[PDB]
């Protein structure tokens, strides 16, 4: 059902970059 | 010091000057603004400048007219720093010449051959005149805000 | 002939160069690259000056 | 000791935060990254060249399928004008309930962002105001998103292979380029702003679908072929007729006199169609000038060695330039910004002095936006384009494949250049300033009766015969009957005169005095921000402090005390300075235009013609007023709708700043001391067992200049960015 | 009466918006006007001004619209000099300057060794050094275009 | 008011001009080539030109541009289309 | 990892190149100037952009500079 798309911000924000500081971390130990 | 001297003029005044009435009321050369708008950084353009200057920045055909006329080249001076301070140093001796082939080659030229200004020595104005710069400006400026408004 | 005359210098190498009189003295002495010992009254970012040179050069007039 | 990242050794087998830096830095340097042959550059920028292509098309059909959800056009159909042009929706979990005090504004229901994209003209004009005949804008610059990652995928595959040849062709990638590259591109385009723009225009659901069954001119196809046109420019679309609607709607297609009528303010429709529609033939001659296969048409070659003249029976000698331009890519950026430099400027005014679109003549949003933006590549274009300048130099040029012709001999005459360029400044230095400086003396001790503000008598000549009939001076032409403007008396010139000047026209704007002021300091700036170039370019190719940077390269981080006498010297450091002053030449010609044209969108114009000529003024009244609603729309009660740039502004007012640091506080006092404690957590316990997989140290000097530039300009982007925008949803 | 700008006769702004900006000052009743200096901040100066009123007239400008000079020579009409008539002399009063600036120095090699030989001055100046810097010019300007220059001299 | 000509002769003047040329002489110059795969310029070479290759089909060129637009072009669009239907509908000479 | 290239004709010294920090010198004999001498480094991989080698070092042109690319924790200097 229905409320959203927020889905996308907490990303984008708030993992995505969690995962780009976290698989380039890297680029290094990529 | 050039901060610090600020914090203090805007208690002195704001919230320490006065003026007197009466009915139990001292009345300040501005509000009791202060205690939370110079709390944010930011209360200090809003509520520092623009909320002031208008000492300054209309303040022409007058008195004031040396603080409208100061800072200006004030500002510039504290300006024409930078141009010493950010720059490179063989990078203007590099340029010396190129003029040097008018002079020359229409003899004229030194001898004592115009080299450009020593690395220390423009870290030794753009220290001074930064260093100048922002501080008339802000005696071009803290001054005739107070009197009239002072 | 020319001891250290008005004469001149051209290279791609140098500092100055066109700028002309003055080869002061001249060695004999061969190997080296070296033997025109030039010395003006105008300076590079020394002092003393004076720094040597010779082959591909004096290209020059009196 | 380290193996990885990538490309050569050097810096990658390096053991500090560096390759980070020069990995990220210079990481599009390849050609000088020992991995490359004579393709796998020319290889590389291909997909590459595409690769972005990509996004700049999934730039679109976003903010594309981004609005009609989001914002409110298929609403806004209903009423075309007020506004807070609508931008995209902002989850943003911070904003305190007064989200409604916050942005609930034109068609919202949640905090959006104002559009000031201008687009939503450039929307409204090739056609559509249905937002489900949207949907597909997007879809469409996705069937072209995916599509051509295959020229990336793809034509990134020996097989389908380029070649290097292929690639120095001269007269094909040209020739051949320029009729397909523009050509074309206009005719459909040239002709739907012409058969799928007109009949809404006259108002009619003409879509896709119904896409012969229209007819949109009555006469079929045929004048067009025969030799017999001018039933087409037959009855303009007239007068009064509430623009794409009813009455009035004077059927017709390609037409050219008529132009602008009050109420759309702008460019009237497929009176452009006609204009689109010709420039073509202007290369479609000049564009079958050369050749594929054919025998037939241009070698370009003798076009110099022959041609040099304008030149010779003394002088240059071209034998060839050529093997060097094409040889040397660089030119292909040399030139594609250098002069894609140009046209951002001569884009900068028209796209303004004449519009194009569902009304911004009158928004004073778009100028304020749509403007400076499209100026600051006329900066970070036409600046950063002299630097693959040296280049070549250092790094493609050889005096000897040269030495004959123009170039090498610039160069044999080039400090020269360097020092009219120079005296072109040094004067436009004193002067354009000297007087200027009275003109805040007296302006400030009771005398501005007694002052030096010399009124331009020049520019003055223009602007009148171009047309405009604004008092005095009883000369020929715009006589209003005149035999510059007569001979040609109707063709171009009625309209282009009806709208000559009251300003809600901006064409050829009101020149005012000390309007020069601004001007000359203008062809001061410039003149001021070459050199720099031209040097950092120019003799940047050796020098004789270091008559060898030619090896060195352009990107050498200063010097070090060598014989009291040298630093900062990269002929990339030189580019930096020059996007210094270029900032700074900048840095005025935005004060001009909102200083003017604000001046007007509130009538008082004194806010110039009586101030600037002594820039208190422009300090007082351009810079000190207007303002703190912005910075009023954060004052300790609330936020309402400018709250921002009250945030971003003190922003570009702090990473701006702090471009500082790093700047005035260069590279040996931060090793130094980032030791005595890079260090100091080596030593202190629980928090001891941590040994970090890099070695900390400070900032290769370049660097310790680069992000002094971006915190910077990007501070200085910012601000004014803000602030012009601020601003304006209060005050017009 | 070009462009504009009108001549100031017409008055319209300038000489009044002028009998009102001088003439605040002369509201300066505020003291006590007698013989002063501590005041003459009203009677005198206006002398300069006011009894240079309807005086600074006079020759135009078209002072303009604010009502002020919009001071300007570009050649035409009498103009052709309010920055022209005064507007060689700075040329003039430059470059010969350039004279003594060369002759000083193409000293400075004679007599024989120089520089501060530049520092220390030989009162270089007062006549022929500079009191040619009177007659350079379509007499002998064309100091340039010879043996001077070229250079040509050694 | 205006004869649209001088340019649309202009249009056709040397559009005329390469269909053209070399009907037979084997395949219409020189030879053919040059195509793909690349044979010309800094592959290596990159030189040396002349330009002579006017003066041949000139005295023949003039003929078919400044006529044949007053048979062809502003010569009716022809009967004929002829064929016939009668014709394509058979035309005005549209006009 | 010492660059880039440097150049002729001095040493001996008594007036000249004596004082690289990361050693970095040699003196070969050779023959060519006005008693023996050519050099640059018998080494450069202790040095080090010290630089601090035309400085003592004239001859004519760029006579000493750095570019270490690479850079390298032997004369980045970084130790701890
Ligand atoms: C060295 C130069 C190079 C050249 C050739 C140019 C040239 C130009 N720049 Mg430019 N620019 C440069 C480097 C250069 N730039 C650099 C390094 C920067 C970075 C700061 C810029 C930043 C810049 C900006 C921001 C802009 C320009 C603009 C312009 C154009 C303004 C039009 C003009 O000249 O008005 C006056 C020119 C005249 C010729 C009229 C005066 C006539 C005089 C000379 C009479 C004497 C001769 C004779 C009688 C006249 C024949 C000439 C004819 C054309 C009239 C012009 C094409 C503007 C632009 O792009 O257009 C909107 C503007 O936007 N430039
Ligand atoms: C558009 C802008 C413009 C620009 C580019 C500047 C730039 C500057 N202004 Mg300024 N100013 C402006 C508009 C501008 N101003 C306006 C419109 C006004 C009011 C009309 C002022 C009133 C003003 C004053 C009173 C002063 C300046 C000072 C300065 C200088 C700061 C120097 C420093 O290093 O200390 C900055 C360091 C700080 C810690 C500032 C703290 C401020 C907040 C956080 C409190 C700098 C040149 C000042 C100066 O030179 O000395 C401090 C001071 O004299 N300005
Ligand atoms: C890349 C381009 C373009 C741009 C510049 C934006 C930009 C934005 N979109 Mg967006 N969007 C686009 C194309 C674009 N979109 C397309 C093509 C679609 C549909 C296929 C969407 C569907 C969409 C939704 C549903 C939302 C946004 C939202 C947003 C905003 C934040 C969303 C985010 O965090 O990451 C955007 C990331 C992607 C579209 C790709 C996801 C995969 C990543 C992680 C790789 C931001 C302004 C949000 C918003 O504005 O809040 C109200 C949210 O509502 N977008
Ligand atoms: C008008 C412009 C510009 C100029 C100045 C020229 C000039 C020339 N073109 Mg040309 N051309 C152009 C644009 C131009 N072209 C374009 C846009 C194309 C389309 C691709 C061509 C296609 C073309 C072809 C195919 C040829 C020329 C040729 C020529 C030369 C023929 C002799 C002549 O026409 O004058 C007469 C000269 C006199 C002194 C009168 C006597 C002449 C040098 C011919 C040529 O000379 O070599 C390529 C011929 O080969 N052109
Ligand atoms: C660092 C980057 C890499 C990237 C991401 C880009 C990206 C771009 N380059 Mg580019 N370029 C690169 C390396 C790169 N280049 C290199 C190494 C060279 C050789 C030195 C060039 C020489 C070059 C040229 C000549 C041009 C581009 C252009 C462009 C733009 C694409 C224009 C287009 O698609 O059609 C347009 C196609 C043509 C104009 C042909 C695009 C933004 C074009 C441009 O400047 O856009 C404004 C074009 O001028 N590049
Ligand atoms: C704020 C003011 C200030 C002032 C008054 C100046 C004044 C000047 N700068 Mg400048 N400059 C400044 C700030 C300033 N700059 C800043 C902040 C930067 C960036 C850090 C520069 C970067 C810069 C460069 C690269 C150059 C100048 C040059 C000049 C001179 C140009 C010639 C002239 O006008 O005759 C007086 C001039 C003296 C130029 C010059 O000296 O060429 C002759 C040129 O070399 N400036
Ligand atoms: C409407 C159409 C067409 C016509 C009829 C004209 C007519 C004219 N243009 Mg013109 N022009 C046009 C299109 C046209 N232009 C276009 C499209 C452009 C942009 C490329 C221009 C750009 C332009 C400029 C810059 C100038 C003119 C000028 C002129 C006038 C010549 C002034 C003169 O000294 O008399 C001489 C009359 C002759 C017939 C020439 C003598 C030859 C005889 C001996 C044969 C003339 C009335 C000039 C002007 O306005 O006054 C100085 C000015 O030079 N035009
Ligand atoms: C005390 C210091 C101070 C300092 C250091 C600055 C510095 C700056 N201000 Mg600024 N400003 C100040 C006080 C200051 N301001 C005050 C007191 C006000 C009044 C509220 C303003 C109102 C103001 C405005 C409206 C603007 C700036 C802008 C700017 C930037 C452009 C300057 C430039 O690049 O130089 C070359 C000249 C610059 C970073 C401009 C901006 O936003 O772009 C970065 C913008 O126009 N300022
Ligand atoms: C070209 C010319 C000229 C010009 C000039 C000018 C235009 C200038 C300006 C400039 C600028 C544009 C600026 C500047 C300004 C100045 C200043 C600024 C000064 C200062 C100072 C002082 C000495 C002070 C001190 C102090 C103290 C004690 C502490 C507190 C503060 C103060 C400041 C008060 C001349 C005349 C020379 C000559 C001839 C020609
Ligand atoms: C401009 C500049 C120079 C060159 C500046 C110089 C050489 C100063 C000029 C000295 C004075 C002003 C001589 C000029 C002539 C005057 C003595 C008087 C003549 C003018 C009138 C008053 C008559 C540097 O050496 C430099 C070094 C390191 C970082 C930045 C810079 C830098 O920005
Ligand atoms: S940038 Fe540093 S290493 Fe280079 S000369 Fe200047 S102070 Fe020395
Ligand atoms: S570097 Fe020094 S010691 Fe070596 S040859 Fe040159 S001047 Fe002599
Ligand atoms: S970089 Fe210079 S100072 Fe350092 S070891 Fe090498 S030659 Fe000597």
């Amino acid at each position: 059902m229905i409320n959203l798309p927020s889905l996308f911000v907490p990303l984008v924000g708030l993992l995505f970059p969690a995962v780009a500081m976290a698989s380039l971390f890297l680029h290094v130990e990529k | 010091i050039s901060v610090v001297i600020f914090h203090f003029s805007w208690k002195m005044q704001s919230d320490v000057w006065g003026t007197i009435n009466d009915q139990g009321v001292v009345t300040h050369i501005t509000a009791g603004n202060f205690a939370q708008s110079s709390i944010t950084i930011n209360g200090w353009l809003r509520d520092f400048l623009w909320a002031q200057a208008s000492q300054v920045i209309q303040s022409y055909g007058s008195s004031l007219s040396a603080y409208g006329l100061f800072f200006l080249g004030a500002h510039f001076v504290w300006a024409f720093s930078l141009m010493f301070l950010f720059s490179g140093r063989g990078y203007w001796q590099e340029l010396i010449e190129s003029i040097v082939w008018a002079h020359n080659k229409l003899k004229v030229a030194p001898a004592t051959q115009p080299r450009a200004l020593s690395i220390v020595q423009g870290r030794a104005v753009g220290v001074t005149h930064y260093l100048l710069g922002g501080i008339a400006t802000t005696w071009a400026f803290f001054l005739a805000r107070i009197i009239a408004v002072g | 002939p020319k001891r250290g005359s008005k004469v001149k210098i051209l290279r791609r190498e140098s500092y100055w160069f066109k700028n002309v009189g003055s080869v002061v003295a001249v060695d004999q002495d061969p190997k080296t690259r070296y033997p025109v010992v030039v010395r003006f009254a105008k300076v590079n970012y020394a002092n003393i000056s004076t720094n040597n040179y010779a082959l591909d050069e004096v290209e020059e007039v009196a | 000791a380290l193996r990885i990242p990538r490309f050569s050794q050097g810096i990658a087998q390096d053991p500090t935060t560096r390759r980070i830096w020069f990995g990220i830095a210079t990481a599009h340097d390849f050609e000088s990254h020992d991995d490359i042959t004579e393709g796998r550059l020319y290889q590389n920028i291909f997909a590459s060249h595409f690769g972005q292509l990509a996004i700049i098309f999934l730039w679109t059909s976003g903010n594309l399928f981004h609005v009609a959800w989001q914002g409110n056009f298929e609403a806004w159909v209903q009423d075309p004008f007020h506004v807070r042009p609508i931008a995209h929706a902002i989850w943003d979990p911070h904003f305190g309930q007064p989200a409604v005090e916050a942005f609930t504004r034109g068609g919202a229901l949640g905090p959006v962002n104002n559009a000031y994209s201008g687009v939503y003209q450039w929307w409204y004009t090739i056609g559509l105001r249905t937002n489900e005949d949207l949907y597909t804008g997007a879809i469409f610059l996705l069937f072209l998103s995916a599509i051509s990652l295959l020229a990336g995928w793809l034509h990134l595959q020996p097989k389908w292979k380029p070649s290097v040849s292929w690639f120095k062709n001269a007269e094909s990638r040209l020739n051949h380029h320029l009729s397909g590259l523009f050509g074309v591109s206009s005719l459909a385009w040239a002709g739907h702003l012409v058969h799928v723009a007109i009949p809404g225009s006259r108002g009619e659901y003409v879509r896709w679908n119904n896409f012969l069954d229209v007819l949109p001119y009555p006469q079929g196809l045929g004048p067009l072929l025969t030799g017999q046109w001018n039933l087409y420019a037959q009855n303009p679309s007239s007068s009064n007729h509430l623009f794409g609607t009813t009455q009035g709607a004077g059927t017709a297609i390609l037409t050219i006199l008529g132009g602008f009528h009050p109420q759309t303010q702008s460019l009237w429709l497929t009176d452009v169609a006609h204009h689109h529609l010709a420039i073509a033939f202007l290369f479609l001659i000049g564009g079958l000038m050369y050749r594929t296969n054919f025998g037939i048409g241009h070698s370009i070659k003798y076009i110099l060695e022959a041609h040099i003249p304008p030149g010779g029976r003394l002088g240059r000698g071209h034998k060839g330039l050529y093997d060097t331009i094409n040889n040397s890519i660089h030119f292909q950026l040399g030139l594609a910004l250098a002069s894609l430099g140009v046209i951002t400027s001569l884009v900068a005014q028209h796209m303004y002095s004449l519009p194009a679109y569902a009304f911004i003549a009158q928004d004073f949003t778009t100028q304020a936006a749509l403007y400076t933006h499209h100026q600051y590549i006329a900066g970070f274009i036409m600046t950063g384009a002299f630097a693959h300048g040296p280049i070549f130099f250092i790094r493609d040029y050889n005096p000897e494949q040269n030495a004959d012709n123009v170039l090498a001999r610039m160069l044999e005459h080039k400090e020269a250049i360097i020092s009219h360029l120079s005296w072109a400044s040094l004067f436009l230095g004193f002067h354009t300033l000297g007087l200027y400086v009275h003109n805040d003396v007296m302006l400030a001790f009771g005398t501005p009766e007694k002052q030096i503000l010399i009124e331009p008598i020049f520019a003055q000549w223009i602007q009148s015969a171009h047309g405009k009939t604004t008092y005095g001076f009883d000369i020929p032409l715009s006589s209003t009957n005149g035999p510059a403007l007569n001979a040609g008396r109707n063709i171009w010139l009625p309209g282009w005169l009806n709208a000559i000047n009251e300003n809600s026209n901006s064409l050829f704007l009101t020149i005012g005095p000390g309007d020069f002021l601004v001007h000359h300091a203008i062809a001061l700036g410039l003149h001021t921000t070459t050199l720099i170039l031209v040097k950092g370019a120019l003799d940047a190719r050796g020098s004789k402090l270091m008559p060898d940077k030619k090896d060195f390269g352009y990107s050498f981080p200063c010097d070090g005390p060598g014989r009291g006498g040298t630093c900062d010297i990269s002929a990339w450091d030189d580019f930096y300075l020059a996007v210094f002053w270029m900032l700074n030449t900048i840095g005025w010609v935005t004060f001009y235009w909102h200083w003017k044209h604000i001046t007007l969108w509130r009538g008082n114009v004194s806010q110039f013609n009586e101030s600037s000529t002594y820039l208190m003024g422009w300090l007082r009244d351009y810079l000190w007023l207007n303002s703190s609603q912005l910075i009023n729309g954060i004052t300790p009660l609330v936020c309402n709708s400018l709250s921002v740039w009250a945030w971003m502004f003190l922003f570009g007012h702090l990473v701006w700043a702090t471009g500082f640091m790093f700047l005035i506080s260069w590279r040996g006092y931060w090793q130094e001391l980032i030791e005595t404690l890079a260090w100091a957590h080596e030593r202190t316990p629980l928090a001891n067992l941590i040994r970090w997989r890099d070695k900390p140290v400070a900032l290769s000097i370049v660097q310790a200049r680069l992000v002094g530039l971006v915190h910077f300009s990007v501070g200085y982007i910012f601000t004014y960015a803000a602030f012009l925008i601020a601003s304006t949803s209060g005050k017009f | 009466d070009i462009a504009g700008l009108t001549p100031c006769k017409e008055s319209k702004q300038f000489a009044k918006r002028e009998k009102q900006a001088l003439k605040k000052l002369q509201a300066s009743l505020k003291l006590y006007a007698d013989d002063s200096a501590p005041a003459l901040a009203i009677k005198a100066t206006m002398e300069k001004t006011k009894k240079r009123f309807d005086n600074y007239g006079k020759y135009g400008l078209l002072c303009g619209s604010d009502g002020l000079p919009h001071l300007i020579v570009s050649g035409d009409q009498r103009h052709w000099g309010e920055f022209i008539t005064p507007g060689i002399l700075f040329l003039y009063i430059a470059g010969w300057i350039g004279w003594v600036g060369r002759s000083y120095l193409i000293a400075i090699r004679d007599e024989k060794k120089p520089t501060q030989k530049e520092i220390i001055i030989d009162v270089p100046l007062a006549s022929s050094l500079l009191f040619r810097g009177f007659s350079w010019p379509v007499a002998a300007y064309r100091e340039l275009l010879n043996g001077e220059l070229v250079d040509n001299n050694f | 008011p205006s004869l649209v000509i001088s340019l649309s002769t202009g249009l056709s003047l040397f559009l005329g001009r390469f269909v053209f040329f070399n009907f037979q002489r084997e395949n219409m110059a020189k030879q053919v080539p040059e195509q793909n795969g690349m044979s010309h310029f800094e592959a290596g070479d990159t030189r040396a030109k002349e330009y002579v290759s006017l003066l041949k089909s000139n005295d023949p060129v003039g003929f078919n541009i400044v006529d044949v637009l007053a048979w062809g072009s502003i010569g009716h669009i022809v009967a004929y289309y002829i064929l016939a239907t009668a014709s394509n509908g058979y035309d005005p000479s549209f006009f | 990892s010492h660059s880039v290239k440097i150049y002729d004709t001095c040493i001996g010294c008594t007036q000249c190149v004596r004082a690289c920090p990361t050693d970095v010198l040699e003196m070969i004999p050779w023959g060519g100037c006005k008693a023996k001498q050519i050099a640059s480094a018998p080494r450069t991989e202790d040095c080090v952009g010290c630089k601090r080698c035309e400085s003592a070092c004239p001859t004519d042109f760029l006579s000493v500079r750095v570019y270490l690319w690479h850079e390298t924790t032997r004369s980045m200097g970084l130790a701890y």
